[PDB]
């Protein structure tokens, strides 16, 4: 569980926000892309895995699970690519609630930014620094450090 | 433009 | 220690690779941009600060230090923006040597990628996972976790 | 194109 992440894809302003959630901490990374394609997903995953020790990613849908480009990135970066079937029904609810939280934050900052990409990065920042108390950014570093030791 | 990402 | 980062800007293939180095660990993030502008620099720092606890950034040159757009992102993200004057002349050789290492890696992967941006993210991944034995990615997590505790 | 980012 220190190396488990979940992809998540949500829409806003006719664009796609792709999110990776670190399952055990709730920490996230996200980007804005015109459309979700295997190539965009694969590049996002290559970025994530160069930054955190990504062991497994649960893909956000069947097209990214199937995509040979996505599997080629998971091979390159040493990631086990898995489905994102919510065997634990609590998963659906947690992601749906995160997307609603992110969109709420984006609306709270939306007028400080000309571009959606800025607002989404401001939302990532507020999400990861929020203390619920430790923050998601504190929890991910604690979890991985504990694992390394 | 009075925005953090476009000060103009 | 744990919150101090250094920007660094290097060129390849007529493009600009902007790098943030976590000084105490050698861990890096990087992106490819068509040109270094205060807007691109500011967005890069907003991304970095949503992902790690950035207390201080030593800017890579005087134009990014001066840039009101960069200062506005450092204000937004709670970052102390500082100059990158190498008062310790060792800093200067460490950056030059990192740039040469990164460019070497990029040439080693360059033919596996159509786009320079993929090759740079593969180089980030190899750089951060390399054991020199702990990796930079293990060191940054240990340093920050140690500080949180 | 036989590239990781363009399998074509
Ligand atoms: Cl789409
Ligand atoms: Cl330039």
């Amino acid at each position: 569980s220190p190396g488990i992440w979940q992809l998540d894809c949500t829409h806003l302003e006719g664009k796609v926000i792709l999110v990776a959630v670190h399952v055990a901490s709730g920490y996230i990374e996200a980007e804005v892309i015109p459309a979700e394609t295997g190539q965009e997903t694969a590049y996002f995953l290559l970025k994530l895995a160069g930054r955190w020790p990504v062991k497994t990613v649960h893909t956000d849908n069947g097209s990214n699970f199937t995509s040979t480009t996505v599997k080629a990135a998971c091979w390159w970066a040493g990631i086990k690519q898995e489905d994102g079937i919510p065997y634990n029904p609590q998963s659906q609810g947690v992601i749906e609630s995160m997307n609603k939280e992110l969109k709420k934050i984006i609306g709270q900052v939306r007028d400080q930014a000309e571009h959606l990409k800025t607002a989404v990065q401001m939302a990532v920042f507020i999400h990861n620094h929020k203390r619920k108390g430790y923050s998601a950014g504190e929890r991910i570093v604690d979890i991985i450090a504990t694992d390394i030791q | 433009a009075t925005k953090i990402d476009n000060l103009d």
